């Protein structure tokens, strides 16, 4: 049952780069190998077939080669839209098999986030719960620390982060931090703060509103 | 197995008495409740009817006719319900029980327990040796809502009768013996009482009892008015469903039960259809179709999907036989609801004869819900192979009410019903087929589904004669069981099947077009697998299931040619794409 | 364009059955092999089954054989995966794909996917709350606003803005699972603050499993 070992499992390259993705077949597979590109929440799309043939309307920047049982996808000048998981597949025998995929991440220039604070809406409030939401828009790199300062005190266990996939045009991430309180725990306190530190801001940025002051 | 079905032969002569007695015995031995009609006709002087002893209940009518037996032991018959009636009027008919044109003829009705008739009257005519019949207070036996019941009793005889035993309370008895007195159960009760065991209020039966009782409560009845729910007489069975008290959604009742005859049952008997309404029947109720889950009746979602009818149903209800006027009515039909009968008049009535080739319509037939009756059949045809794909005759309708397969007087040389695996119910009657071998070759045991079933058989080709001509089952047939001669007629193939020929080996290792085996079927390897030497040639049917390509490979497939999409042979034989467009 | 549309996704009880459907549009399924390929959350692509509709010949991955049944209906131009006896291992996005072409055994077309989620929990539709733009969500000439889509099971949710007219500067966040067992996401967008109260802004949230469709105006 032919196995396809794909490496590396993930890589970082920058725009302009020449990226290489390998995949070894456990046994002879001739030329019966295909390459797919999957983008966040999309179907995979075919890039290369029969090892080395550019599929219709794929940018010529994509190339495939074979060297025995090792098969190589080459992106020759990495572009932002090339952010994706890539998969070799063999169809030499049935069943056809997929490699594990290799995630291509794009290394760009540092990007300070825009920070925004959102109080609970009045509608949620009257249902017993409150989500305070804190957004960091369009930053690179991905790693940031988000702490909340409820009337000036730290928080733990009551906060969750969510971070988008790298943007296909400008390669940044956006992050959302949600502080979840009961109506009653929330009404207790006046000042609501969201503090972010990120490798792109000179001084850590606090974003913060007053409860009920509109 | 207190329960059997009766017959529906009325006054028709059995095609063979020998078998008539055997059927009667098989049908009734051990039986206590007859669903349908208890018909005892054309029974000889010498007949042992002890198999009848246990009958307590008759759902339809009782008919004792054209018999030479001096007695029929129905001493235990308690109630006849009259669900169906003889000549539309009669629950009990006793007719022409005397010799052909010592001596023969029924002498005494002997119905000492017969204590309830729910519907219909009594017809006793032309019984020359019969005494006592005019002594019975029918008034008593007939139900309260059955007094208007017709009673037509003839006392012309041929022997002088003595009066009833002095021991019998009024003039009233079933026979001569002090043991034969009519016990009265209706005219003899306290206040407004339907039934009793004696003159007192305490002797009064529960209102749910039907024939008398042995005590005051619904557990003491001699029979049920309506339904027997686990030994307790009840107006109705528990509903299959309870309703949500607020919403009115159906909730399964764990106590729920289906009504089968006058009984409450947890599950319909094997060959009956379950109803949405909690009943067990043999034809679905209005705008209701059958499905297989076992066989249920449900409500048709879209309007009831049209179906193919056999004899006994719809426009063919009163139609005798399959004829040149109706045979094409079966073109394309997988399943016939009702029956099929071929009688002389089917072939050689001014009506154009069925030519043997018309018969081919039946090639698609897989199920008959009714019966199959063949009493004439084209000389030129050696078997029933037009029914080769008939898988199941269910017998929810029975020829004469008794037989679901009948073959008599035919000319056929074997059966060839090589797909038939079930006789849902009913008996099989194969008689008087001069040339027919391969009857005691079929494992009838396997087609039957209840112990009341059997194969009744006489005057077919004598078995030693079949073997004397060398007409056995083929070698390749498991357990010597087959429907006719040769490797296509096996019941179960003992080795492998290629098409419909039972064969010794599939061409897995040897032989012109190689093959693989799926569940004992030989199927062809794809023509592009290289036949192998000393190893298997493929793992299944597709061109990517070869061990090796006969020619080239466009992976994962072996192919005759490289496609010319323009591709060319590798050096290893695998198609690469042409680099030029 | 050739097109393959999956349907039938949604919550299944463990042990339960489900029938996925793949309607092909723009080619005849009789002319090729149809596969189902599945992707557990955050894991690779796994080939499940293939069928060849001309003759109904099937092949299956070992991880499904005996449970899942592939089939075709040539008249409807539709392929099926009858998925029996499901378990949590089987929670995945199921795509349908073809080997478009007779000497082309690479998968050139794929459907969008349907999420099957195998779980004993039950459906809960979301509440949708506005993330109101204001001074504390404005930097430069720009306002951020959005929708919180709270308390839903199972995945997926779909948010759009102004019925699809507004896509630039949109970020719909990957759902977070809450210790309630329920999911929660937020969709957000950046707009010229000049536009506020001139242009109306509506998130369109859709939670197919719940038959929840919310259009929510977000405004200062
Ligand atoms: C009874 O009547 C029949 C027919 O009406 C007559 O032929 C017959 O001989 C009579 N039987 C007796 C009592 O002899
Ligand atoms: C009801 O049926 C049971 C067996 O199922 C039996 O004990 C009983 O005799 C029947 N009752 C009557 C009144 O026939």
């Amino acid at each position: 049952d032919i196995q396809m070992t794909q490496s590396p499992s993930s890589l970082s390259a920058s725009v302009g780069d020449r990226v290489t993705i390998t995949c070894r077949a456990s046994q002879d597979v001739n030329t019966a190998v295909a390459w797919y590109q999957q983008k966040p929440g999309k179907a995979p799309k075919l890039l290369i077939y029969s090892a080395s043939f550019l599929y219709s309307g794929v940018p010529s920047r994509f190339s495939g080669s074979r060297s025995g049982t090792d098969f190589t996808l080459t992106i020759s000048s990495l572009q932002p839209e090339d952010f994706a998981t890539y998969y070799c597949q063999q169809h030499y025998t049935t069943p056809p098999t997929f490699g594990q995929g290799t995630k291509v991440e794009i290394k760009r220039t540092v990007a300070a986030p825009s920070v925004f604070i959102f109080p609970p809406s009045d509608e949620q409030l009257k249902s017993g719960t409150a989500s305070v939401v804190c957004l960091l828009n369009n930053f690179y790199p991905r790693e940031a620390k988000v702490q909340w300062k409820v009337d000036n005190a730290l928080q733990s266990g009551n906060s969750q982060e969510s971070v988008t996939e790298q943007d296909s045009k400008d390669s940044t991430y956006s992050l959302s931090s949600t502080l979840t309180l009961s109506k009653a725990d929330y009404e207790k306190h006046k000042v609501y703060a969201c503090e972010v530190t990120h490798q792109g801001l000179s001084s850590p940025v606090t974003k913060s509103f007053n409860r009920g002051e509109c | 197995t207190q329960v059997c079905t009766g017959t529906d032969m009325k006054l028709r002569l059995p095609a063979s008495p020998e078998t008539h007695l055997d059927m009667l015995r098989h049908l009734y031995q051990g039986c206590q409740v007859v669903q349908g009609n208890l018909e005892l006709t054309y029974l000889p002087t010498n007949a042992s009817l002890s198999f009848l002893q246990d009958i307590q209940e008759v759902q339809g009518y009782v008919l004792i006719a054209h018999n030479q037996v001096r007695q029929v032991p129905l001493q235990r018959l308690r109630i006849v319900r009259g669900t169906q009636l003889f000549e539309d009027n009669y629950a009990l008919a006793v007719l022409d029980n005397g010799d052909p044109l010592s001596p023969g003829g029924l002498r005494e009705l002997q119905l000492r327990s017969l204590t309830e008739i729910l519907k219909g009257g009594v017809l006793i005519q032309r019984n020359p040796q019969l005494c006592y019949q005019d002594t019975i207070l029918w008034k008593d036996i007939f139900h309260k809502n059955n007094q208007l019941a017709l009673t037509l009793i003839d006392t012309n005889r041929s022997r002088a009768c003595h009066p009833c035993s002095p021991m019998c309370k009024g003039s009233r008895c079933w026979g001569e013996s002090s043991e034969d007195c009519q016990s009265l159960t209706r005219t003899v009760c306290a206040g407004g009482c339907a039934r009793c065991k004696g003159p007192l209020p305490t002797d009064c039966c529960h209102e749910q009892c039907a024939a008398g009782c042995t005590g005051p409560k619904h557990s003491d009845c001699l029979a049920c008015l309506h339904f027997n729910h686990s030994g307790i007489c009840e107006l109705h069975c528990p509903a299959l469903v309870t309703y949500n008290t607020d919403t009115f959604e159906s909730m399964p009742n764990p106590e729920g039960r289906y009504t089968f005859g006058a009984s409450c049952v947890t599950a319909c008997p094997y060959n009956y259809l379950s109803t949405d309404v909690g009943s067990c029947t043999l034809v679905c109720p209005l705008h209701n179709q059958e499905v297989t889950a076992t066989q249920r009746c449900e409500k048709c979602s879209k309007p009831c999907a049209r179906v193919c009818y056999g004899l006994g149903m719809e426009h063919l209800r009163e139609v005798r036989a399959v004829t040149s006027a109706n045979i094409q009515e079966f073109a394309g039909c997988k399943k016939i609801f009702g029956s099929l009968a071929f009688l002389p008049e089917s072939f050689d009535s001014n009506t154009a004869p069925l030519q043997p080739e018309q018969l081919q319509v039946f090639e698609t037939l897989e199920e008959i819900t009714g019966y199959l009756y063949i009493s004439a059949w084209p000389d030129s045809l050696p078997d029933l192979s037009v029914f080769q794909n008939l898988q199941v005759i269910r017998g929810r309708i029975l020829h004469n009410g008794a037989y679901s397969l009948t073959l008599q007087g035919l000319g056929i040389s074997w059966l060839g019903l090589r797909s038939l695996r079930e006789l849902g119910s009913g008996l099989a009657l194969i008689h008087h087929n001069t040339h027919l071998c391969f009857v005691h070759t079929v494992p009838w045991d396997q087609l039957f589904r209840n112990p009341h079933q059997a194969l009744l058989h006489t005057a077919n080709r004598p078995e030693d004669e079949c073997v004397g001509e060398g007409l056995a089952c083929h070698q390749l047939c498991a357990r010597g069981h087959c429907w006719g001669p040769g490797p296509t007629q096996c019941v179960n193939c003992s080795q492998f099947l290629r098409g419909q020929e039972c064969v010794e080996e599939c061409r897995v290792l040897q032989g012109l077009p190689r093959e693989y085996v799926n569940a004992r079927h030989c199927l062809p390897c794809h023509p592009e697998c290289q036949p192998q030497n000393g190893s298997v040639t493929c793992f299944g049917p597709e061109a990517d299931q070869c061990v090796a390509c006969a020619h080239y490979k466009d992976p994962p497939f072996c192919v005759a040619r490289c496609p010319s999409i323009w591709k060319f042979p590798d050096e290893e034989g695998a198609c690469q794409p042409c680099p030029i467009n | 364009e050739v097109q393959l549309v999956e349907s039938g996704g949604g919550l299944v009880q463990p042990g339960g059955s489900l029938r996925l459907s793949c309607a092909a549009s723009g080619f005849n399924i009789k002319d090729t092999y149809i596969h189902w390929v599945r992707q557990a959350p955050g894991k690779g692509l796994e080939w499940v089954a293939r069928i060849y509709p001309t003759n109904g010949y099937t092949r299956y991955a070992d991880s499904v054989k005996g449970r899942f049944t592939i089939s075709a209906d040539t008249s409807k131009n539709t392929a099926y995966l009858q998925m029996n006896s499901l378990r949590a291992e089987d929670t995945a996005v199921y795509y349908c794909s073809r080997w478009g072409g007779d000497g082309f055994y690479a998968m050139d077309y794929w459907g969008q996917g349907t999420l099957v989620t195998v779980s004993s929990a039950s459906t809960k539709g979301p509440s949708v709350f506005p993330l109101a733009p204001s001074s504390k969500s404005t930097s430069g000439g720009t306002a951020a606003l959005g929708c919180l889509v709270k308390d839903y099971f199972p995945e997926p949710v779909t948010v759009s803005w102004n019925s699809g007219a507004l896509t630039s500067g949109v970020h719909t966040f990957p759902a977070v699972l809450q210790s309630s067992g329920l999911y929660s996401l937020s969709s957000v967008v950046t707009v010229p603050s000049s536009s506020l109260g001139t242009q109306t802004y509506i998130c369109n949230v859709n939670h197919k499993p719940s038959n929840t469709k919310v259009d929510k105006k977000v405004e200062p």
